[PDB]
């Protein structure tokens, strides 16, 4: 595609984005998944495989959804759900997960690891490794165990091995430090399956590659029910990966806007929050050049939100490019501001949204005041918030 | 014409014998100590000194380094201690290169770093998480500045990319890690004349003196900050051994 | 129209099962909604309206799965799962409650009640209410609310009041009692949205259609991916809504075996289950003539199960009828067979099912022995089990 | 021909009173002391006593009557123990009808229970949760049997149900349930001469006098069982107090 980066990974040319900033004892592993991404993304096997478990197992499409209810609540504008929360698993991470799990078993690899912050990758992934019968070893920040333990026990229901991870901010950051040991040290047997948009080359591309699904059926469906194409396509942003796979479709549409919403936690001025546009810098950061929060010497800020899944300092290269073209815009929302559209969610649609989605909703209330009524506003709705009905029952007083 | 580590290797080769490449990272146990011990290594025999850069993320250092640098980075420590400790090390007669992740040199300024640890009296920068295929900019700074490029090597590196790494290296290659150790430093020799450091968690004089009987250097780190801890008399005397090691094989 | 009751709501003559063993007191309001339905059910307007909510808000179809790597524990028969657990709040209940819901506003009627045992059910009104803007009052059984905490959690975040029954076991069927309760102080202005397919007429009928959605799908995608249709079609059976939702399309097809698998608890022997067919005999119970657990007097023998869904000493009409001709067979399934069954779709699938669904795939299990290699075997997955997570963490030891 | 308690009735009218309907439940306490309490009503001046059959599932109860068919079942109480109950009454010279949920009587075969009702001196069944339109066994039992029965209506009865539900009843139409008693009562008596009892929470002299100004009965059963939870004493002075009321001068 015009969208696509060099085959080292780098996006816009020599501003460089994404790339491979890894040591070279991660190489012939890298180049090895890279290589067998190239051969399967263009075998119908694979695809045929990939497309029978969207349809049968995960149930794809998800449908679009226009919650009326939420129309007064912002400026009478029109707000359309993507709900990605009805998908087996209950996010949009199953979408990645089984791409790359497939990948794994056919390049005969016999054990799968990945990272997790609210336990959505980390269900998922063990989930297709259930399926396919694949060992699977998933690192998970000791403050992400207690605050998403529901997904803990999932995780050990569907037979994955939980390694709780106590070092740093004990968030996702370090759940991928970790990983990423495992990886270097098991990298024969050992598929890496990384669950945001982010990474060396090639998991930016390929992650994208298979959260585009969601942005095709979104466009599609939006022009089937409203009759034309958004105003505004809207997402929240960890990683990358949700919203990367709804806006591609999108990006060759000049009049659609593209918003994505970071987690400011108790606010961009406060350093408490993982606003990583609004107040990071370029720095290279878990085998990417992209933006991160890092103090005045390039060491990493420790990211704070509510949200366990967007409680990263750092943001896939792909969205850095998208940003410098000023292709899309990023933009702050709070914890109180997710808490609030949670709640509004919750009480005018009947649809309890993960806190990370939850987000998206903030901004879009936010943005429908800007554009006004009748203007069509996507937004993602990336999970479902199971995993978060203590946290939001204790923040409504609710026990 | 030469590297800057070129004669270090020579003098080691002429002396029927490998260098003693010792690591200890800046601000353990805090800014002060740490030039003092590495100032002591320099007295008790190491023939190049590694100085760390504490970063917040170090994907590749064992347990002991790793909390050695979280503990100088609570303590405050700054990448210009770095360039403070290779000065140090360069007046008391030391040969000083920097190992750092990349992203604390992308923050600084790539140019302007190796500009201002070649003017601290720097040789070079070990960069373990820096492939040359994305060293673009470093390969032109260190042309420029005259430092050496050490690039790491593994075990799992395929052969073309154990070609294109010793290629872009000047000084020598970092070979890290079974019958593993020798047999990288076999495919390094096999296309290059290059010196070839290995790190292998060395603790003895035993271990120092085998790799000497293969490799051109022999890089201890864990084991010196294991020391550094007990105390700096406990660092002289296992630097003293260690001496004594590499001039064995 | 061919398997319906007559006016009365009897299955299989004027004084057959079925039928309105209610007071006087309540004759209004069940007079009022059995008009309203009868109105409804035949206004394509209305058909619509729940077609539309069926597609874009709850994301039908549900697909149907083959579940390749249980057949071997399942004498080599080919296990299909239709997946009702990718509902929107995670079960078939979701299907009936958008139907009442829309017939609730269609009477005029502010205020819904509903009793809930798994809280599934009361998930489902309480979502319902949320998006139509209704009040809601949920009756749950105090036992109820104990061992099924997160669904309490939701729906008092989705603006539900919840409230725990102490009288008599505090399970289903004392929940059932303070509905009816509630109802008929509050007839006015209240609709109670009834969660199975029992209770006196219309409730049976119309739970029933507004679940034949799942056989209907379910008949067309097995003809499709099997190339004939199954040779038994099987569900568990509370009080008999799944089941009878997706045995409904398959009634006229003489050589599909249909199966229901009710709750034996520690087994019919003990005294502690809910094996209505199995042990129980006809009688009048919560507004229709049907099977019941009850002692020599006619007291209701208080049923037990670990399912909190399954655990209701009563069963629907249709089923009585069914069951009398010959049609349908009702079978028991103990605690320990559905754990089976929870762990094992869990490790092979990597899909969590409801407690109440692992009864039906267990039953599947072993008629699947009886019927032997290449017998196809579709089985209603009701509802996922992030509910049931604790429960079942805590019987396999994993905290 | 005449009902059963169409002579209780002729009676209270032609002394210008409504006939006083005492509720009991059989086993509470314990089964002595209900059938001694039932006893006790008859000689204290019912007219006629609804023995309740307790059920395991009373929808229609409020919590004071509940409660006191908890303790009954958790007593071992039976449905026989209802005909014993019965037969007391009758024995004691009084008038007994049997007030249940359908359930219990569908058990017993409805036959069977009609007979047995009829043997110990019932003079009719009071049927909270059986309608007319499912009333078909009972209709033809009640008939063989010479048994009473009384259906209720409610404020809410339509006309077209109201109807039929009196002309279904023999021996007096309960109206369960503020103006509603009242018009609810009138609207029967625009339809048919049976007389009416009426049930409202009555726990005084006051309150039966009130509804006996309009009604052919006056039912009382929740201040019974809580006067009988206090003792027998209690239940005989309450009794009486209701007694007076019922009388109008
Ligand atoms: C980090 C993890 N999840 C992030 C997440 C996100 C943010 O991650 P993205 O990669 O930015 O989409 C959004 N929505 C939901 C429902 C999520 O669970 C995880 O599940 O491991
Ligand atoms: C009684 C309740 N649930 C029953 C239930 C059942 C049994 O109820 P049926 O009405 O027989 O379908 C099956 N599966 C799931 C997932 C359920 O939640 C309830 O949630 O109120
Ligand atoms: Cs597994
Ligand atoms: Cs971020
Ligand atoms: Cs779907
Ligand atoms: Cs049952
Ligand atoms: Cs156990």
């Amino acid at each position: 595609t015009s969208h696509d980066p060099d085959s080292g990974g780098h996006f816009g040319g020599p501003s460089g984005w994404g790339g491979r900033y890894v040591p070279e004892a991660l190489m012939a592993v890298i180049e090895e998944v890279t290589a067998a991404y190239q051969k399967e993304r263009v075998s119908q096997d694979f695809l045929d495989d990939l497309d029978r478990l969207q349809a049968n197992y995960a149930g794809r499409p998800s449908p679009l959804y226009e919650a009326t209810r939420l129309s007064q609540h912002a400026g009478s504008a029109r707000i359309f759900l993507k709900r990605e929360d009805l998908n087996h698993t209950g996010s949009h991470k199953i979408n990645n997960v089984l791409g790359q799990a497939l990948l794994a078993r056919r390049m005969g690899k016999t054990r799968v690891i990945a990272e997790t912050g609210a336990g959505q990758h980390g269900v998922a992934t063990a989930t297709a490794c259930a399926l396919l019968g694949l060992d699977c070893v998933i690192y998970m920040g000791g403050i992400d165990t207690a605050r998403q333990a529901l997904n803990v026990a999932r995780m050990r229901l569907l037979g994955a091995e939980v390694v709780a991870v106590q070092t740093g901010s004990k968030t996702l950051k370090d759940a991928i430090n970790e990983a990423f040991r495992d990886w270097v040290a098991n990298a024969d047997n050992t598929y890496y399956c990384f669950g945001t948009a982010a990474g060396p080359h090639p998991f930016p591309t390929m992650v994208r590659d298979f959260q585009r699904i969601i942005g095709m059926e979104a466009r599609v469906q939006i022009q089937g029910q409203a009759g034309r194409l958004p105003d505004a396509v809207v997402a929240c942003v960890g990683g990358g990966s949700n919203a990367i796979g709804i806006f591609h479709a999108f990006l060759d549409d000049p009049g659609v806007r593209l918003v994505g919403f970071e987690a400011a936690g108790d606010g961009v001025e406060t350093g408490r929050h993982a606003a990583t546009f609004t107040a990071g810098s370029p720095g290279a950061f878990h085998g990417s050049f992209s933006y991160l929060l890092q103090d005045e010497d390039g060491q990493t800020i420790e990211s704070h939100s509510i949200s366990a899944g967007l409680d990263y300092p750092g943001v896939g290269p792909e969205h850095a490019w998208l940003k410098e073209a000023g292709r899309v815009d990023y933009r702050p929302i709070t914890d109180s501001e997710a808490m609030d559209a949670f709640g509004l969610l919750c009480r005018m649609e009947g649809i309890i949204p993960a806190i990370e989605s939850a987000h998206a909703v903030a901004g879009a209330l936010k943005l429908g005041v800007e554009l006004g009524r009748g203007a069509v506003i996507v937004v993602n709705l990336s999970g479902r918030g199971d995993k978060d009905v203590e946290t939001a029952a204790k923040w409504f007083g609710l026990l | 014409e030469a590297s800057r580590l070129g004669p270090v290797f020579d003098s080691c080769r002429a002396n029927n014998r490998a260098a003693l490449i010792g690591y200890l990272p800046t601000g353990y146990p805090d800014v002060p100590a740490s030039v003092a011990a590495m100032t002591a290594l320099v007295e008790s025999g190491c023939d190049i000194i590694e100085v760390g850069v504490p970063y917040s993320d170090p994907g590749m250092d064992g347990p002991t380094i790793a909390r050695a640098t979280e503990a100088a980075l609570r303590g405050g420590v700054r990448v210009r201690d770095t360039l403070a400790a290779v000065e140090a090390i360069s007046i008391a007669g030391g040969r000083a290169v920097v190992m750092t992740y990349w992203n604390p040199v992308l923050r600084y300024g790539v140019d302007a770093f190796a500009r201002d640890l070649a003017a601290a009296g720097g040789l070079g920068l070990i960069t373990p998480d820096l492939i040359p295929d994305e060293a673009q900019q470093w390969l032109a700074a260190s042309e420029e500045h005259r430092l050496d490029r050490i690039f790491l090597v593994a075990p799992s590196s395929t052969p073309e990319r154990l070609a294109a790494t010793v290629e872009a290296s000047r000084g020598f290659v970092y070979a890290a890690s079974s019958q593993a150790a020798p047999e990288l430093v076999g495919r390094v020799k096999a296309v290059s004349d290059i010196p070839v450091g290995v790190g292998l968690g060395v603790r003895s004089r035993a271990q120092a003196a085998q790799i000497a009987q293969y490799a051109d250097g022999v890089i201890v780190g864990s084991a010196l900050v294991t020391a550094l801890t007990e105390g700096l008399p406990r660092l002289r005397a296992l630097t003293g051994e260690l001496a004594a090691g590499v001039r064995l094989g």
